[PDB]
């Protein structure tokens, strides 16, 4: 795992607001499932990235990812 | 249910609140603020009467009674 992106740390100096919790929060906020899963996925999808970056083999691949840990 | 929880955990409003409320107890004039709630610990005494020649600090330590005091 590559975090080239330690950047996941750069928080909101309020701390509370977040790039997670504004997305994550929106998704919380429809009713309908199907919208809702929606906008839960994509907030799903980052993690996946800022982990794996770059490398090859890791959370950033669809085929490697299952492999690691995290 | 007010909520008690590990400082830790806290919210920056959390914490927000407890900072500026506390500093706004200390301001507190009155028989409540902070000054006049720490007597109640220890000096200066109140336990014979809060104007009494020999006063003896607030602790029921050392008692039964200690935990519920606290
Ligand atoms: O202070 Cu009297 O007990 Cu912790």
């Amino acid at each position: 795992r590559d975090i080239n992106r330690d950047r996941l740390f750069q928080g909101s100096t309020k701390t509370h607001h977040n790039w997670f919790i504004e997305q994550a929060l929106l998704a919380l906020e429809q009713t309908n499932y199907c919208d809702f899963e929606v906008q839960f996925e994509i907030m799903h999808n980052g993690v996946h990235t800022w982990v794996g970056g770059k490398e090859p083999y890791g959370i950033g691949h669809l085929h490697y990812a299952s492999y690691d840990p995290l | 249910v007010m909520i008690r929880k590990d400082i830790t955990q806290l919210d920056k409003r959390q914490q927000l609140s407890l900072v500026k409320a506390l500093e706004s107890m200390k301001a507190d004039h009155s028989s409540d603020g902070f000054q006049a709630i720490a007597s109640f610990h220890a000096l200066p005494p109140l336990c014979p009467s809060p104007a009494a020649s020999k006063r003896f600090a607030c602790c029921v330590h050392g008692m039964a009674t200690f935990p519920q005091w606290h």
